[PDB]
């Protein structure tokens, strides 16, 4: 059955497990992955 | 957003195997399986009409243009912008025809409302298809084809429609357009056989379907009832199509000469065979 | 008149066209409603329209339309996401709570009106117009559900005068507690019935039409709505449903 | 009070400043004096 | 005969596999059949078939 | 004779029935039509009855001699066999009055003699038959509508061989009667305009055919599909909104992004109606007094 | 009814402005005098 | 757990330690972090 | 909160960025004049 | 349940809580801009 | 499982890399300036 | 009944005053004599 | 009774003073002898 | 049937013996697949 | 009692009226013979 307060589902401990360890984890597993993808992107080919 | 009664018919599923991994209810739109696919082939679509902008010429979709192949190069590709790049939009194109007619099935076997629907667009994907794929594999290559245009493809049926001299001869075209002006001609008195009963003139009661057989057995003699109109609009829009489709399948492929050359086939026979009559006598 | 004139009297005319028709067809349903009785999001940039007054075609009162639109009738999902957007789950068995594929609604209690001050579907015990009198007449045979077994069997036919039709197929029972299904999923063939939507130790949970010759207009939601029902669900998950709900054709 | 976000703000929103943002990128590319990247070979 | 959670088996000699299966399902997938995929297939499947022999010169 | 009750459709027949009464007729029906009765169980199986009175047989007469004046000229080369003439039941030909005679009826049977009655009686025949749908919804109750995407059907005939072959002077400016004769005449109006593709008046008139099928292949669906339950009754779904505008009305929402009343899906479909044949016949009544070669339209109005 | 609010503002607001912003421009941008981008050279 | 009436959901604290959590992310990462691109821009190149 | 985590957190990132990436080369590839196979052919 | 007869919402004193939120004061700031983003725009450039 | 491996990547990754295989070819295989197989006659 | 003005005002009469204001500004631009404004040249 | 009044002697009474009115006054503005609001050089 | 924790599912330990032989292999071999096929692509003939 | 009398006299009052007139004014606006309007200077 469903329950009530916050917030279901779910799902502590799952606020720093759950939605930190796949969600914030891609603030990295990509977003720095650009910052260093990126200095072999920016240079080619924008300067001729 | 949903509407009121849009309460107990929210239910998950209607996909096939995996799962419901894929049926998120973006806003009023539905996204089933097909939904996130349509939305990757929509997305790159727009971007079909702005590729032959810097390789044809012109940026506005007036004059925009990627041709198709030429005619000989055979069962292959061509250049770019005039047949190569013209040979990604299609499956784009068609794979968003398909990836929208079975997303409704998604809907289908979600509820129970029948499956007649994926089936009235599918006499639309038996209708594009037989300018893309029926015809240009066979007579040479994919240069036999139309452009994507909405005034390219213009002044390529007219002044480039007279090849097989009128078209108006063709007899099944001319057949799916004794099927095609027939189309509202049972919508416009079926779009007005529910509009005029709680709106007769003002205040007056309703009417029931006792008075629709005392209307239009009073009209024109056939009376086939209100479920013999709705096997009278989808008898008008969906087979003006296959005779077209039939004015084409031998049409070029087999009969790249005038059209107007066919009705001298039929003032050949053993009876009057050598007899010259009218007009043509 | 000009080459440069007509084109602007139409850019503006009917360039709210596309506008004033939406609304037209946005009477019923709107406005919109939340996941539980609550003036919801908003409508859209074609707002419903208030009505104008509908006068009913055997006085059945002042039905104004867009009409009743609250909760009136039970709901039971167990509403498992709590925002606004993901589905819900009905509560034990989901063709008891009446909730996702079988639909009906609560309406007043007088059925359809024709016009000769009589009702609209009657079956053959309720008018002797077309009978059985030469040579051997099929009007009685055996059945199959979509378990692929014996359901029952029908023995008469619910007849139609205006569009000369048929509406429902009656089944007698071994006792004759009454119950109904509709008309065009049906698929017949030689000398059985196949019906390929519920199951046939699942038919008693149609609603006994409260007379055998009566189908008011309140009736007439579920009775053809519970097979729309076994549309959805039917059936997990393993062998011989995966060689009868899936492939076929028609 | 109202509205939605456990659904909407994780493949909804996200399509409505990139309904803003790339569909304006394109065109700083097209002019012949912007472009910031484009005329680089001249 | 019965698991009471749905409505077959798991193995059993006997009654299983006996007379379902390949008796009463896909016994329209050739009735339909014999002029679906036997008439569509008299000018097509053998207009490139033949080719193996002939054209080599 | 017995009527069966076969497998699966299913029907029952009509014994001694017709409509309704109010401002009809009673002594003008005739006799009740003999049924068609030969597997009648897809839709309807009943002939008549049939207002035969003189608000529609004046359409049933105008129509015929505008069926025998071109028929009278259909004869009239064959050779006098007939051999000939469901030989060139179609290759055979009748113009009106020529390019350069016009106003006057003093036209004899020959050059162009028999284009002068057909029409003239077709006159009160279309136009007796306008209101044989206009007034035949006034017999009981209902509308006018079905007349008013009518008025707009006699909308293309209004401009075609009527309003600008008087203003301008002439009746090769109006149509060629036959079967064949017309088609080379349907490009005619074509090429010696400048082709009618810069033309977006006849061209709209298109647009406004080729959504008359993209709003009759679904309704000829939906209402087919929404049926098991309780939406081919049109004339129950509405004012009391039954369960068809539930499986109709969240189906196309989800779909293409919005639905319909069920009394607003006849409100489109006689929006692409009133809209066919009449911006057709402002369209061809903006060729021949406006700009005729539209190549030289459609390229200062356009792309200048 | 009638008017409700927490939805416009979201993904239809944002594309109202924008709308009454779009079919503005590419006139003044392209008048015969005005622009006020390509031309900053001589 | 259901609902029935104005204005759920909601509510609280599904709203509060929810959608006050998440939005802000929709609205910094591109109000005021959109104007550190806003860097490289605003001198690059409307000033030739 | 609520969205989804063993469902759609490591799906809404797949097909998302080839809906975002993988079609946004063909704007770059959009080119002949630029493009990492198509400056030969100037 | 849902709600009563009109018009709820309504509703007194119900008219000023969402319809005045982000409705009045999203609308007199996008106007002072109307107003601020525009005076100072009301010179160039018209006068070379 | 997190991703869904004999779903989403046993028949939908075979195609996934059909994705990007033969859109490709109508492009590389195109272009008006290479062949290197076709003319063999010109 | 039969008739409203929560929509004949709110937006209807109130898009009644910018519908029927920018429609014979570009074609009394389009009347060569107005104009009214335009120094930047002369 | 006769016809709708709350509904089409009011809103209608609207394309009596507009749709009416504007194709009567495009065809006297357009006209080469009319013009009234082109007169001003001399 | 499902567990609660991360990824369960997961299913530890089937996320490392579902997603080791056809996802760690499987982006490893074809960059053994599509890569190695590079090296005889970049000029013959791109260089023309 | 056959046919109407309240619809004819608000709305088919019309077909005597107007478009009797609206059709017959553009025949005796096109006459030069008449012209008032058209009078100014000739
Ligand atoms: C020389 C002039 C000739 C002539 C030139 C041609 C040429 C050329 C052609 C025809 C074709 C046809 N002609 Mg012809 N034709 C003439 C004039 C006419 C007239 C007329 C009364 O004037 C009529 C009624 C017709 C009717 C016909 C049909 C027999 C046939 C149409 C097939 C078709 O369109 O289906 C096809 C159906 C579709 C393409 C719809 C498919 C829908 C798809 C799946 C969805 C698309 C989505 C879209 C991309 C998204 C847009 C929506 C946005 C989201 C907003 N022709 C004259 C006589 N005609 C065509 C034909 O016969 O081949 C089949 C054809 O090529
Ligand atoms: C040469 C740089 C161009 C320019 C071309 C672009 C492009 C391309 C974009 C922006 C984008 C932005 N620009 Mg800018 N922009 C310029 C000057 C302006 C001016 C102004 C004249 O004061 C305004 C009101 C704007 C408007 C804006 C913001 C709405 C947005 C940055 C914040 C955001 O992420 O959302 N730009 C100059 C003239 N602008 C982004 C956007 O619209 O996404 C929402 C974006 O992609
Ligand atoms: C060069 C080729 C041009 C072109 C050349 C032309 C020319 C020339 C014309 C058209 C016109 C039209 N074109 Mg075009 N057209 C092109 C492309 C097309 C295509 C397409 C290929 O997709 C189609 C389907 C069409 C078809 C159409 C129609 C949309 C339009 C006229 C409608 C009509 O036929 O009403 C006809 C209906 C009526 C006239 C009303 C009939 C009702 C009557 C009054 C009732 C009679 C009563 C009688 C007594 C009943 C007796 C019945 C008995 C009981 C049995 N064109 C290309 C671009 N086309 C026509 C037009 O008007 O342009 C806007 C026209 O002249
Ligand atoms: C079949 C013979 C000719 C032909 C005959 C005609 C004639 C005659 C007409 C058209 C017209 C059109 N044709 Mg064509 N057309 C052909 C090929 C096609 C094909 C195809 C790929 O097979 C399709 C899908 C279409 C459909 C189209 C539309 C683009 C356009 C208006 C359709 C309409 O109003 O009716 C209902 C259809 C709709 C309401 C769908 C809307 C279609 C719109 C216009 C297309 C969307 C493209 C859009 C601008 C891109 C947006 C993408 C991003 C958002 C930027 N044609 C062939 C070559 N076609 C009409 C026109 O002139 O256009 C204004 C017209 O009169
Ligand atoms: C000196 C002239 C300034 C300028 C004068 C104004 C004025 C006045 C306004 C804007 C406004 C805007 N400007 Mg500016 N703006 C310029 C030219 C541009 C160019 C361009 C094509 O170069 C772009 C992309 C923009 C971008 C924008 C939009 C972000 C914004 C419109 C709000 C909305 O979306 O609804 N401006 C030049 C650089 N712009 C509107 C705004 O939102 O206020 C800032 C507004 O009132
Ligand atoms: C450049 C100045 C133009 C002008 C261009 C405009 C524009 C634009 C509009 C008006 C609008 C108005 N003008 Mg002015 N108007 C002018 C002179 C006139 C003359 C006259 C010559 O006697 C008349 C009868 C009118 C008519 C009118 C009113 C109907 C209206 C102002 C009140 C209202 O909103 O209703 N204008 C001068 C010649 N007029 C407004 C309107 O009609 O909206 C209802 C509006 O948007
Ligand atoms: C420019 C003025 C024109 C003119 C153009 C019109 C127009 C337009 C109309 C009339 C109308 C009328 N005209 Mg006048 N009429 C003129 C001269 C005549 C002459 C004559 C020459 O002796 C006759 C017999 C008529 C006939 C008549 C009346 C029947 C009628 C005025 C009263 C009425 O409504 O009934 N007109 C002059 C030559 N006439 C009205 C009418 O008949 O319909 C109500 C009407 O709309
Ligand atoms: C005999 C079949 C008739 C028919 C039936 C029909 N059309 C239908 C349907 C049905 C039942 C729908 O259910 C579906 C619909 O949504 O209802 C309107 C639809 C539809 N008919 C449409 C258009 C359409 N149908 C047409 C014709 C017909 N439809 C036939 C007359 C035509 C014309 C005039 O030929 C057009 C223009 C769409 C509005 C809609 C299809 C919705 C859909 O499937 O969307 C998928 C598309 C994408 C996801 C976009 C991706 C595509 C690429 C990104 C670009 C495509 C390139 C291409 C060249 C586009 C160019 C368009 C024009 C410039 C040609
Ligand atoms: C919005 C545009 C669409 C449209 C609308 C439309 N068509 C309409 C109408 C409307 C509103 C009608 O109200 C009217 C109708 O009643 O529909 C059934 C009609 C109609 N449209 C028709 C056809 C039609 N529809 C067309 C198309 C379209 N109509 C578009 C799709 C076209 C074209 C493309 O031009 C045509 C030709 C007819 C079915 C019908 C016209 C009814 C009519 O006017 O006929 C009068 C009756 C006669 C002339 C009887 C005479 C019969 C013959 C002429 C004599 C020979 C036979 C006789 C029996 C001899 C035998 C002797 C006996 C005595 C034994
Ligand atoms: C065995 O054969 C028998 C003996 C039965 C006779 C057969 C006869 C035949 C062959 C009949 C064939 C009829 C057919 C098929 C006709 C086809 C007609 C077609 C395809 C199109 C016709 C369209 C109608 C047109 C072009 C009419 C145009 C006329 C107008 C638009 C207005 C005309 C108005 C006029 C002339 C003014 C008259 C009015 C006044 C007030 C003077
Ligand atoms: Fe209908």
């Amino acid at each position: 059955a469903d329950k009530s307060d916050l917030g279901y589902t779910g799902l502590t401990d799952e606020q720093a497990q759950e939605l930190h360890s796949v969600y914030m984890s891609g603030l990295w597993l990509f977003s720095a992955v650009a910052i260093v993808a990126h200095l072999a992107v920016y240079i080619w080919r924008p300067w001729f | 957003a949903l509407l009121s009664f849009e309460r107990k018919y929210r239910v998950p599923g209607g996909t096939l195997v995996g799962g419901n991994l894929f049926d998120f209810w973006v806003g009023p739109f539905y996204v089933g399986f097909f939904g996130v696919a349509t939305f990757f082939f929509a997305a790159l679509g727009i971007i079909l009409i702005a590729w032959s902008a810097v390789l044809q010429g012109t940026w506005n979709p007036q004059l925009i243009s990627v041709y198709p192949p030429a005619l000989e190069y055979g069962l292959g590709g061509a250049p770019l912008a005039k047949g190569g790049l013209w040979q990604i939009i299609t499956i784009c194109a068609t794979g968003a025809f398909v990836s929208w007619a079975l997303r409704e099935v998604e809907i289908c076997r979600k509820l129970g409302i029948g499956y007649h629907i994926p089936f009235a667009f599918a006499f639309a994907i038996l209708a594009y298809l037989t300018l893309v794929l029926f015809r240009p594999v066979m007579m040479g290559a994919w240069g036999y084809a139309f452009p994507y245009g909405i005034w390219t493809h213009l002044d390529w049926v007219s002044n480039t429609g007279y090849t097989y001299g009128n078209f108006h001869y063709n007899p099944a075209h001319m057949i799916a357009i004794s099927f095609f002006f027939t189309n509202a001609l049972a919508l416009a008195l079926h779009g007005a056989l529910v509009l005029s009963a709680a709106n007769p003139e003002k205040g007056k009661e309703m009417r029931t379907p006792d008075h629709e057989d005392t209307f239009f057995r009073d009209l024109v003699g056939y009376s086939i009832g209100t479920l013999g109109i709705h096997r009278l609009g989808l008898l008008l829009s969906l087979s003006a199509v296959f005779f077209s489709a039939l004015c084409m399948i031998i049409t070029g492929t087999i009969w790249f000469d005038q059209w107007v050359d066919w009705w001298q086939w039929w003032v050949k026979l053993p009876w009057w065979a050598n007899i010259p009559g009218g007009i043509n006598g | 008149d000009l080459a440069s004139l007509a084109i602007y009297s139409f850019w503006i005319f009917l360039a709210g066209l596309i506008y004033y028709l939406q609304t037209e067809n946005m009477r019923e349903g709107y406005p919109l409603e939340n996941e539980d009785g609550t003036p919801a999001a908003n409508q859209g940039p074609f707002p419903l329209p208030k009505p104008k007054t509908f006068i009913l075609p055997h006085g059945r009162g002042t039905l104004t339309v867009p009409g009743p639109e609250s909760e009136d009738r039970p709901i039971a999902l167990a509403r498992t996401a709590v925002s606004e957007g993901f589905p819900h789950a009905p509560t034990g068995d989901p063709m008891k709570d009446g909730v996702g594929p079988a639909s009906w609604v609560a309406r007043r209690d007088l059925p359809e009106l024709d016009g000769h001050g009589h009702n609209k579907i009657k079956p053959m015990k309720a008018a002797a117009g077309f009978h059985v009198s030469a040579g051997k007449n099929p009007i009685g045979l055996p059945v199959r559900g979509c378990d692929l077994e014996i359901a029952g069997k029908v023995v008469d036919i619910w007849v139609d005068i205006p569009e000369q039709m048929a509406r429902f197929l009656e089944v007698e029972l071994k006792d004759g507690s009454t119950r109904l299904l509709p008309m065009q999923m049906v698929k017949v063939q030689s000398n059985r019935v196949h019906v390929n939507a519920l199951s046939s130790d699942l038919f008693a949970g149609i609603p006994t039409i409260k007379s055998p010759t009566e189908v008011t207009l309140l009736e007439e939601d579920k009775i053809c709505g519970y097979v729309a029902g076994g549309l959805m669900y039917a059936a997990p998950k393993r062998k011989s449903v995966v060689a009868a709900m899936l492939a076929e054709y028609a | 009070w109202m509205i939605f976000d456990p659904r909407r703000v994780f493949v909804a929103q996200g399509v409505f400043l990139f309904l803003l943002a790339v569909m304006i990128h394109l065109i700083l590319l097209s002019t012949p004096s912007y472009n910031w990247l484009e005329i680089s070979a001249a | 005969a019965d698991k009471t959670i749905f409505n077959d088996h798991l193995n059993t000699n006997p009654k299983t596999n006996l007379r379902l299966w390949v008796a009463f399902q896909m016994m329209k997938g050739a009735g339909w059949a014999g002029g679906v995929f036997f008439g569509t297939l008299l000018l097509i499947g053998f207009f490139r078939v033949v080719g193996r022999m002939l054209p080599i010169q | 004779a017995e009527y069966q009750n076969i497998f699966s459709q299913v029907q029952v027949r009509g014994p001694a029935d017709l409509g309704m009464t109010e401002d009809v007729n009673l002594a003008n029906r005739s006799g009740v039509g003999p049924f068609s009765t030969l597997l009648g169980w897809f839709g309807n199986a009943q002939l008549g009855p049939i207002y035969l009175g003189s608000l529609g047989v004046l359409s049933l007469f105008s129509g015929l001699m505008w069926f025998f004046t071109i028929g009278i000229w259909f004869w009239y080369q064959a050779g006098w066999n007939p051999a000939v003439f469901l030989r060139d039941l179609f290759f055979f030909s009748l113009e009106p009055p020529a390019p350069e005679y016009g106003l006057s009826f003093a036209a004899p049977l020959k050059e162009g003699g028999l284009w002068l009655i057909a029409s003239f009686f077709m006159f009160v025949a279309v136009w007796s038959w306008w209101g044989r749908t206009y007034l035949r919804a006034q017999a009981l109750g209902m509308g006018k509508h079905t007349a008013w995407a009518f008025l707009s059907a006699i909308w293309l005939w209004m401009v075609l061989g009527f309003i600008r072959p008087i203003l301008m002077g002439s009746w090769s400016e109006a149509v060629p009667y036959g079967i064949f004769s017309h088609l080379d005449w349907t490009n005619n109006f074509s090429l010696v305009h400048g082709n009618l593709f810069y033309n977006p008046f006849h061209g709209l008139s298109i647009a406004f055919l080729y959504g008359s099928a993209l709003l009759f292949a679904m309704h000829g669906a939906t209402i087919l599909a929404v049926s098991r339950f309780g939406g081919e009754r049109e004339l129950e779904q509405i004012a009391d909104r039954g369960t068809a505008a539930e499986r109709a009305a969240l189906f196309w929402r989800w779909t293409m992004g919005f639905n319909a009343t069920m009394e607003g899906i006849h409100r489109w479909a006689i929006w692409m109606a009133v809209l066919v044949t009449l911006t057709g016949g402002i369209g061809i009544l903006l060729s021949g007094t406006v700009v005729d070669n539209w190549y030289v339209w459609g390229q200062n109005h356009g792309m200048a």
